[PDB]
């Protein structure tokens, strides 16, 4: 093999010098050195020579009398160990080295170079703090040439490798932070919990730096730490920033109590409040034209019976949610529910409510008459529209605990229920005192039936969600303890669970102690309401152990049948990293496996997991699975899947699978079971006219709010066992869906706070380049006026540079400003 | 200049991410993974029928097996060639064989019918089962169509080529008439033919109106096909499809193939469609003049064989149109304004006017675009869309002309 | 024969940055813990069996009726009791399956076993692993998205509502009463054409896809050629609605050429079978015909009417931005440089299409590997000019 | 099938359409009027060391008041140059008066008819546009299609890229931005720059001022008029 | 596809002529480097069987005037008759304006008539 007659000339000269270099005396060693060290460091601003003088050079090294002379050999066994490197002896030979400028000798050298570093730091035991201030110096060197020459995200990896982003706030500056930080909230989806709420106390730390707080605020509401929104909420002082923030804490549903003392304070606490939540939403509804009140009947497509009259009345209100305008329940209401028989006018009254949610003046007179009603079904059932109506939106007098005075407590079990379910779903997220110790002594009644209890649990925890209210779980324990097990454990004690999830919902670490105290139970409930607080708690946290103890238990024969934890731990897997697309499409690979080769309760609570991954997203592969397996002989799985593919269609307006569940309803028919909950699953899909989105994740898909999830959880307990639950009572408990139930449209208001008929551009946003921490690129610009439904894949962007947003996420609301390069 | 061995994996050495040999490790184990777990699969087997079958279908299953001595007489089937008089059946078989056999005693001779397959017992040979098969391929379920067409308005009724029609097909199927006043028997056959527009839409038309006697929509391009006897088979078929079904008209569509060009190169070049004709004659010829089953052929020019000739006495009754006049075309126009959401309040007879000679399937196209440009504008009025519908029918009809 | 096929791969294509990274590290690390975790599950489920009941009722009652010996045939009609199947060596059986019979699966024209001995049928091969006669949906619903593509926002938005007529909005003009499969007429330089494919992508995105390219002057006696993808198009509507891309034969199998007759019996059976399936008067289904070609010239007077086949869309040549971004996509994936040298080679080319932009860019990497090897090499500021300049665009003796 | 100088069954002639479409291989041609000065160029970029450049002749005189340019086969062109020149120099012989930009272009518009009749003659691939002053002052411009017609333009744009700068110059054809001999100049660049790369000199303009010789603008001015439309360009950001 | 002389293509092709232009590289090489006070021909002779006698004295390079010298490089057949018509112009120059013809109007003129050859008629062009 014949190299190039100058590459030859040059490898022979250079192995002259390496032989002078390695000759005897030392008074050529100097000169020979000064020499090579020249076009060592020429091609990284030659390595090929030296490969296989590598003992040689190294004895050369060791030879070289301390000083000048063995620093520089040092300093040359560094740069070429990145090629002869059985080891870092870069690092090693550079620490012996001059420690002086290093950047010069190429940027392949301190890539290599801030790797090891990042290495070493890692490897050092505890014990060892004496070289580590060298490398954080040789770090703080390296930075700054990573900042100008576009390296700034591996930086971040090497700083995050050193747990040195509290410098990192200090050495960036804000011309390139926007990447950093979005290449830092990418990391956070994965990195586990104590270096994750490091980086998002690092990435508040950044954006309160750099004046960014809009988004900070996002940043602050993944830390989940009120203290901190409170902190960072003061921090900011400007009136754009301040009712950005406010729009904020409402669209995520959570009230921030606060003083008037902070400038236009009413209009901060009622925009907090949703008060124009309603209003807006019917505006833009009007605009698009979509109000008229789409009948149950040509949602059938009747072209070709109590309880199904029933789901025809809750589809109804699905699809005329939110808005207040339907006659067929208000009009001849009355003889709906008088034609209506046994259990159903509670739910029909409620599903009343459900088309007068948010709407609190409108609701509440409307449902002032049906108050009076003699039936106790009826009277239960408007007490829980008035709920309903109140849920999610905030009032100044909050209209909920007034009306609900006698029968937060009444000694009849229906009318007991819809107060106390009405006042959760109303206080849901208020976390109010006055509310809670009203409340939980209600949860104290011994008088209430087992259903009934676990109802006001229900609604403790949806109220003190994410809160970790002490006393609320102390009544719960003590509740437990004081009802007897062998009762316990029969079928309606598995809402006691989940009002501890939702109490301790994504605090995770404590509920050593709640597992502790519950260790008391016996097994058949303890295995069950243990997985449940547990996978509640450390919800959206990609904590792949807690997955696999749930499928090493799930997986046991659990052959009385305590085998139903097998079913809380398959929400459990989809309830742990739910969060972005990883950790859902193939956890959802998982459910196939389940349902390919699984017990038979196994199978019931797969589709229920299905539904939980991708509710409201009407992904084309869940689609078919699920379709596929809703023809299963288990009555209980076909009934799961029913009730996935309506949720995961939930809001979307799916015109071919509302086409394949026609077709489903066509073929059950025959058996009301089945067809009731498929026109249920109709329902679902065009529930409020798919104005309002079901995900839990908003804020650009990746914020958990816990009111909502709070409300999507407590449906999917309840259908882990419809086969049993649904069919006797609980027609009552799929009314959980307004904290879930969220607008997915755009409403533009500007710096005097009015409708902005702004145009922006929508379309699917996808990641095209991953070079950086690039902002996601959409495509597909089918631009038209602001109220646009944002759906899963696709965002939205303004059409021109000139209306600046308060905050770069574009969803529910926003405030839009004149651009001072606006003409 | 190559210099590659040794130097390009230390070049393949010399940059990298610090742990870009991380991820490949990581990377093959996610595909090692992927391939264990393709491998570790969920039911493995193919074989199918786990359960709901193999539990209470299984059940008589083992009934089955209890008869599983009767039951066998499958072994092979094939058809009949012929018999005696009566009891002695001469039959080829696929095996080749020179086959006879006293048919089973619990089959009488006269249900088995020469031409038809019958499975033999090996130990014996008896005509046990005479399977009237009636296989039909796929392209044979297109050959036969719906028998609802449905009624219109004539069709865009051009009344002159529909008034020709119905004393041939439609008064032969109302039989008032046919056998007395008249001679013997109506017109022997309809050619409806013409140039690509009305031809058999009032074929369709007639079909809707008359009993449940509906027709078929063969092809002849269909028809001709690869070897030899597969189109006289199809054409067999096609008798008795259409005889079974009420004895049903029979529609032959595009007749330029099955008849051909009105010479064959060589003789060679084309004769499998010659077969074709031999047999249709044969099936088509009638024998005994019979007024139940009816035929209409449709091409767009006539370019039949030399039994053009022959058909005076078999198919006559040549008509057409195709040749929508300023009546012809608002009249298409009223029927297809009866769908969508379109009124005709609009001054359609200018834009009837517009376009001279514009076939029922251009007049359709033209109210199809109207609909596509109302959802273009995404209004789905149309009643009063005149304008709109005016402006979109008159520029598709300049694209038409010239785009 | 085919419906479906087991998608249980492709795990997860979105890694955010493509590039060695740790966010990229991170997501495999979550990749492969995932693929573990599943692997310990159905495992750990498999092997932690719910309940052993005896011989899982299989081996008690079916197999060993099934037998061991078995022989597989061919099942080809099916009566109430019975079963009509023609086995090997042109053997046919009516013998009522009762074991192992998934009359779902089961279905005319496909394998089924035989006990021998009194042959009756115990089973069916679902697999089978032998549709092969004509295949066309192997490239069903392609993976490339909008992404792929940039730079064509226009014909993107054009081709987007025109195919999102339906699925998205079908009441829209279900109320009209239209359903119109008009399709779409695609222009273009000849430089171009796999992106009238990537534009098509767009639409790939739902659904399925089939492509027709070349095919032949359909010599054939019975013609058929775009007859058969009637019926593939039929076998569309029985799966998800797919497209039919038929590049380059809307221009050669259809072609306006003025002869009548003698004319490869293409005009007469092609162009008219084209415009009765183009025809929402005779098909049904939501199949839209993508009609993509390179000479606009050539476009039949059927298939240049908007009556039958309307949304006439013109590709254009790509602008400066256009240049821009899909040299930026192109070499997203190379690192081309830490100068981005990226509107010095664009800003005064002109006639540059996708395909040349393609194969400049490969060039500037083979360059580069071939003795330029220096990682984001220095050379390529100006190499890529070297060979964006390649000679190769057009050569023909002098005449000028 | 049939691609002689005989009618086909659909009508057309396919030999005449053959050769009007045998221009785009060749090269770009602009030209305007002003009523000030008729302005054209060619823009070729094929110049390799060793060929002189001044035998190119893409733009040539016939009577020192008209000018025509190449779009096509540069034989056909040259001798429908000497051809039209003949007969220039003979309308000055009768009829003593100069010859009219309408009357040659009606000449090369007859012998192109001429040829493309009858199966023996080959229709002149060739797409010839003339500009000029009149004898009465007024500065026309007309172009010749190879089959048989010319029509007076304001901007012919034949060659390769036509559309693209046909699209251009109908865009902005602002008589206020012809105005001055410059202006018209200036127009006449950045729409001729806009076809290909155009970056050194590729331009090759023509001018015709008047009743001043046919001037070919120098390399330098070109220069300097491409440096004035950068400086138009700039100061609109 | 070709066909008589006079023809075009589908695209608008004079795919003759092309055909005979490429045929020129094929067989035959000459040169010409022009430098001052001086330009020269370079010729390849092509067959050198000792059998001849190269009394031609000529063979490529051709004197066509007092001022000029040509050197063909296709088929001998046409070059003979062109180099024989190409002299005829020169000295028909020479006779009209007596004086020695310019090397460009000569060079037009021999273009001309081969764009004339292959222009009208259903005669070959001058390979
Ligand atoms: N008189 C008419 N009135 C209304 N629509 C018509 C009329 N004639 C033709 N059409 C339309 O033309 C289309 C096809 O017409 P038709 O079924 O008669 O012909 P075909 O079977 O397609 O063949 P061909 O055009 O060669 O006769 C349909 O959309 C039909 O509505
Ligand atoms: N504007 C573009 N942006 C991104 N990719 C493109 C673009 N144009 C073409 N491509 C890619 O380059 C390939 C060749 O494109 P195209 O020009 O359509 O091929 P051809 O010229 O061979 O028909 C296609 O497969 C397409 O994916």
């Amino acid at each position: 093999q014949e190299l190039s007659e100058e590459d030859k000339q040059l490898q022979d000269e250079l192995e002259m010098l390496v032989e002078r270099l390695g000759e005897k005396d030392t008074s050529l060693y100097r000169p020979a050195l000064e020499e090579l060290r020249r076009q060592i460091r020429s091609s990284t601003t030659p390595l090929k020579f030296l490969r296989p003088h590598y003992g040689k050079l190294k004895e050369i090294y060791e030879n070289m009398a301390p000083g000048e002379n063995k620093r520089f050999a040092a300093d040359i066994i560094s740069v070429l160990a990145m090629t002869m490197s059985g080891e870092r002896e870069c690092l090693k030979y550079r620490l012996v080295g001059s420690q002086e400028e290093l950047a010069s000798w190429g940027h392949e050298y301190v890539r290599h170079l801030a790797g090891e570093v990042a290495k070493e730091w890692q490897e050092l035991d505890d014990a060892e703090k004496v070289q580590r201030e060298p490398l954080l110096t040789l770090v703080k060197e390296i930075v700054p040439y990573n900042m100008a020459h576009n390296a700034e995200h591996e930086a971040c990896d090497l700083l995050m490798e050193i747990e040195q982003v509290d410098m990192l706030e200090k050495d960036i500056d804000e011309n390139a932070y926007a990447k950093v930080c979005l290449y830092l909230t990418s990391c956070v989806n994965y990195v586990p919990e104590p270096e994750n709420s490091a980086l998002l106390r690092c990435a508040l730390g950044v954006f309160r730096k750099f004046s960014r707080f809009p988004e900070a605020l996002r940043l602050a509401l993944m830390l989940n730490d009120m203290e901190l929104v409170e902190d960072i909420f003061t921090s900011c002082k400007d009136v754009v920033v301040q009712k950005q923030m406010a729009f904020m804490l409402g669209r995520h549903g959570v009230f921030l109590e606060l003083s008037e003392d902070v400038e236009e304070y009413e209009d901060l606490t009622e925009i907090m409040s949703n008060v124009q939540l309603n209003s807006n939403f019917l505006a833009l509804a009007r605009e698009l034209d979509i109000m008229e009140p789409k009948v149950p009947d040509d949602i059938y497509k009747t072209h070709l019976s109590a309880r199904m009259n029933l789901a025809s009345s809750f589809v109804n209100g699905f699809v005329n949610a939110a808005f207040g305008q339907d006659k067929l329940l208000t009009d001849d209401g009355n003889k709906w529910l008088y034609k209506n028989k046994d259990h159903g006018m509670l739910s029909a009254a409620a599903s009343l409510g459900m088309i007068l949610l948010w709407d609190v003046d409108g609701g509440l007179t409307q449902i002032d008459k049906y108050l009076y009603s003699s039936e106790d079904y009826i009277k239960s059932g408007a007490l829980l529209a008035c709920g309903i109506v109140n849920s999610g939106v905030r009032n100044e007098c909050d209209p909920a605990l007034a009306l609900l005075s006698d029968y937060v407590l009444h000694n009849s079990n229906t009318m007991r229920l819809g107060s106390i379910f009405g006042l959760g779903l109303a206080y849901a997220g208020s976390n109010r005192e006055d509310v809670l110790t009203l409340l939980l002594p209600v949860m104290g009644d011994s008088k209430s039936s087992m259903e009934v209890a676990g109802v006001t649990a229900l609604a403790c925890g949806m109220i003190a969600v994410g809160s970790c209210n002490g006393d609320v779980t102390s009544t719960i324990l003590q509740t437990i303890m004081e009802k007897s097990e062998t009762e316990l454990k029969d079928t309606y004690a598995r809402w006691l669970p989940l009002g501890l999830g939702l109490n301790h919902l994504g605090k995770g670490e404590a509920i050593e102690a709640i597992l502790a105290a519950l260790e008391v139970v016996s097994e058949p409930f303890r295995s069950f309401a243990n997985t449940l607080v547990d996978v509640c708690a450390y919800a959206g946290s990609g904590n792949v152990l807690k997955v696999q103890q749930l499928l090493h238990i799930c997986s046991e024969h659990f052959d009385a049948d305590m085998g139903a934890h097998q079913g809380v731990a398959v929400l459990g897997i989809a309830l742990i990293a739910m969060g972005e697309e990883i950790g859902a499409e193939m956890a959802l690979r998982t459910f196939g496996h389940l349902l390919r080769y699984g017990e038979p309760t196994l199978r019931r609570a797969v589709p229920l997991a299905l539904a939980l991954i991708s509710v409201s997203n009407p992904r084309l592969n869940i689609l078919d699975t699920l379709s596929k397996f809703s023809h299963d002989a288990d009555p209980e799985v076909s009934y799961n899947s029913i009730f996935a593919m309506g949720m995961v269609g939930s809001g979307t307006n799916n015109a071919r699978l509302a086409a394949m569940l026609r077709q489903l309803a066509q073929y059950h028919a025959k058996d009301p079971n089945n067809l009731f909950m498929v026109r249920l699953a109709q329902g679902l899909t065009h529930l409020g006219k798919g104005t309002l989105t079901l995900c839990p994740y908003h804020s650009d898909r990746q914020l958990m709010s816990q009111v909502a999830v709070a409300g999507l959880l407590t449906v999917l307990v309840s259908f882990l066992d419809v086969r049993n639950i649904i069919l006797g009572k609980s027609h009552y408990v799929l009314y959980g869906l307004v904290a879930a139930m969220q607008p997915r449209m755009l409403v533009t208001f500007d710096e005097e706070l009015r409708p902005l008929p702004v145009s922006v551009r929508v379309g699917q946003a996808v990641d095209v380049v991953g070079q950086a921490g690039k902002p996601k690129t959409i495509t597909g610009f089918q631009t038209h006026t602001t109220p646009v439904l944002l759906a899963h894949g696709e965002r939205a962007e303004l059409a021109t540079e000139e209306f600046l947003p308060v905050t770069p996420i574009l969803e529910g609301f926003v405030i839009l400003r004149k651009n001072p390069n606006y003409d | 200049r190559a210099l590659d061995e040794g130097d390009i994996a230390l070049l393949k050495t010399y940059g990298q991410s610090t742990y870009s040999r991380q991820i490949k490790q990581v990377e093959d184990d996610i595909q090692q993974l992927l391939k264990k777990i393709n491998e570790l699969t969920g039911i493995k087997e193919s074989d199918t029928g786990l359960a709901p079958p193999a539990l209470w279908d299984l059940a008589a299953d083992k009934q089955t097996l209890q008869s599983e001595q009767p039951l066998q007489v499958a072994r092979c089937t094939k058809i009949i060639n012929a018999d005696s008089e009566d009891p002695k059946y001469i039959i080829n078989v696929k095996q080749f064989a020179k086959f006879v056999v006293d048919l089973s005693d619990q089959v009488a001779p006269t249900d088995i019918e020469e031409g038809m397959r019958v499975g033999v017992d090996r130990n014996k040979y008896q005509i046990h089962i005479p399977l009237p098969p009636k296989i039909d391929p796929t392209v044979t379920m297109m050959q036969v169509e719906e028998k609802p067409d449905v009624t219109y308005s004539d069709v865009g009724g051009c009344k002159e080529q529909i008034e020709k029609l119905r004393e041939v097909v439609e008064t032969p199927l109302l039989h008032p008439e046919r056998f007395v006043n008249l001679g013997i028997e109506p017109p022997k056959g309809v050619l409806l033919f013409g140039p690509p527009g009305t031809g058999k839409t009032l074929c369709a038309r007639a079909v809707a109106n008359r009993t449940d006697a509906c027709f078929i929509r063969v092809i002849g391009s269909e028809l001709v096909q690869k070897y030899v006897g597969e189109g006289a088979r199809m054409v067999r078929e096609l008798f008795e499809m259409a005889r079974t079904k009420k004895a049903c008209l029979i529609f032959f569509d595009e007749i330029d193939a099955i008849g051909g060009a009105r010479f064959d190169d060589g003789a060679g070049g084309d004769n499998e469609v010659q077969r074709t004709m031999l047999e249709l004659i044969n099936q088509l010829d009638g024998f005994d003049p019979r007024g139940n089953i009816k035929v209409l052929m449709a091409t767009n020019r006539p370019d039949t064989l030399d039994p053009a000739l022959m058909r005076p006495g078999r198919l006559d009754r040549k008509i057409e149109f195709s040749l929508p006049d300023l009546e012809g075309r608002t009249h298409i126009f009223k029927i297809h304004a009866r769908s969508m959401s379109v009124e005709r309040d609009i001054r359609f007879e200018l834009l009837a006017r517009l376009c001279p000679n514009s076939t029922g399937a251009e007049i359709r196209s033209v109210c199809t675009e109207a609909g596509m440009f109302a959802i273009r504008a995404r209004r789905k009025i149309a009643t009063e869309k005149d304008f709109l519908e005016a402006v979109n029918k008159v520029i598709k009809s300049y694209a038409k002309f010239s785009a | 024969k085919k419906t479906k096929g087991p998608d249980a791969a492709s795990k997860l294509p979105l890694v955010t940055p493509h590039t060695q990274c740790r966010l990229k590290l991170l997501k495999l690390e979550r990749i492969k813990d995932y693929l573990l975790m599943e692997e310990e599950f159905i495992r750990n489920q498999e092997q932690m069996k719910p309940l052993e009941e005896k011989q899982e009722e299989e081996r008690s009652k079916v197999d060993d009726l099934r037998g061991t010996p078995m022989s597989v045939g061919t099942l080809e009609e099916i009566i109430d009791d019975h079963a009509i199947v023609s086995t090997s060596v042109g053997s046919e059986h009516y013998v009522s399956i009762l074991s192992f019979v998934d009359k779902d699966l089961l279905e005319p024209g496909c394998s089924v076993l035989l006990n021998h001995k009194v042959h009756a049928v115990i089973g069916v091969l679902m697999d089978d692993t032998d549709p092969l006669v004509t295949v066309m949906k192997v490239e069903k619903a392609p993976q490339e998205t909008y992404a792929d593509i940039g730079g064509l926002d226009n014909q993107i938005q054009e081709i987007k509502e025109s195919v999102e007529l339906p699925l998205t909005h079908p009441e829209y003009y279900e109320e009209m009463g239209i359903k119109p499969p008009k399709g779409v007429i695609l222009y273009g330089p000849p430089g171009t054409g796999k992106t009238l494919l990537a534009k098509a992508v767009a639409n790939q995105t739902s659904a399925t896809f089939l492509r027709v390219v070349g095919s032949e002057l359909i010599q054939k006696y019975l013609g058929d050629g775009p007859k058969l993808v009637r019926e593939l198009f039929r076998v569309a509507e029985e799966h998800a609605p797919s497209i039919v891309f038929i590049d380059e034969i809307d221009a050669i199998g259809t072609k306006r050429y003025d002869s009548n007759s003698g004319g490869e019996r293409e005009i007469q059976r092609t162009m008219l079978e084209l415009l009765n399936q183009l025809d929402g008067f005779d098909s049904r289904g939501d199949v839209k015909v993508i009609m993509a070609t390179n000479r606009i010239e050539t476009l039949d007077p059927a298939l240049i009417r908007p009556g039958r086949i309307d949304r006439k869309i013109e590709f254009p040549l790509p602008d400066e931005k256009t240049k821009k971004r899909i040299f930026q996509i192109h070499t997203s994936r190379m690192t081309l440089a830490d100068d981005v040298t990226l509107d010095d080679l664009i800003m005064a080319k002109d006639d540059l299409s996708g395909a040349d932009i393609k194969a400049i860019c490969t060039e500037a990497g083979l360059m580069a590997l071939r003795e330029r090897r220096m990682k984001v090499t220095n050379e390529d500021f100006k190499k890529s000019k070297e060979n964006v300049l390649y000679k190769k665009q057009e050569g023909t003796p002098e005449g000028l | 099938d049939r691609a002689i100088t005989v009618f086909s069954p659909d009508g057309h002639l396919f030999q005449v359409e053959y050769a009007q479409e045998a221009v785009k291989k060749g090269s770009t041609a602009v030209g305007v009027r002003g009523r000030d000065i008729v302005v054209l160029g060619v823009e070729k970029k094929s110049v390799a060391k060793l060929q002189d450049e001044r035998t190119v002749r893409k733009i040539c005189a016939l009577d020192d008041n008209v000018c025509m340019a190449f779009a096509g086969l540069t034989a056909d062109a040259r001798i429908v140059i000497n051809r039209a020149r003949v007969e220039c120099q003979s309308h000055r012989l009768t009829v003593e008066d100069p010859v009219t930009v309408e009357y040659i272009t009606r000449y090369i518009a007859s012998l192109k008819q001429r040829y493309t009749q009858s199966n023996g003659r080959r229709p002149f691939g060739i797409s010839a546009l003339i500009v000029g002053f009149d004898f009465d002052g007024t500065p026309r411009l007309y172009q010749t299609d190879p089959s048989g017609t010319y029509h007076a333009w304001k901007a012919n744009a034949i060659g390769r890229g036509a559309k693209s700068v046909r699209e251009f110059l109908e865009k902005n054809y602002t008589d206020e931005a012809i105005e001055t001999d410059d202006l018209t100049i200036k127009l006449v660049i950045k729409a001729l720059l806009e076809v290909v790369q155009s970056g050194g000199k590729n331009i090759e303009l023509a001018v015709m001022r008047r009743d001043q010789s046919l001037k070919i603008l120098n390399p330098e001015e070109i220069e300097k008029y491409v440096a004035e439309i950068e400086k138009e360009k700039e100061e609109n950001e | 596809y070709d066909s008589r002389t006079t023809i075009f293509s589908p695209e608008g092709r004079l795919y003759q002529v092309e055909y005979a232009m490429e045929a020129i590289g094929h067989a035959g090489t000459c040169l010409g480097i022009l430098a001052n006070d001086g330009v020269l021909l370079a010729a390849e002779r092509r067959n050198i069987h000792k059998l001849l006698d190269e009394v031609f004295f000529s063979e490529k390079i051709y004197k066509l005037n007092e001022d000029m010298a040509c050197s063909v490089a296709g088929i001998t057949s046409d070059a003979n008759v062109l180099t024989n018509e190409l002299r005829l112009i020169a000295q028909r120059y020479l006779l009209q304006y007596q004086e020695p013809i310019p090397c460009e109007q000569l060079v037009t003129a021999l273009c001309d008539i081969k764009q004339a050859y292959t222009q009208f008629g259903g005669k070959r062009p001058f390979g």
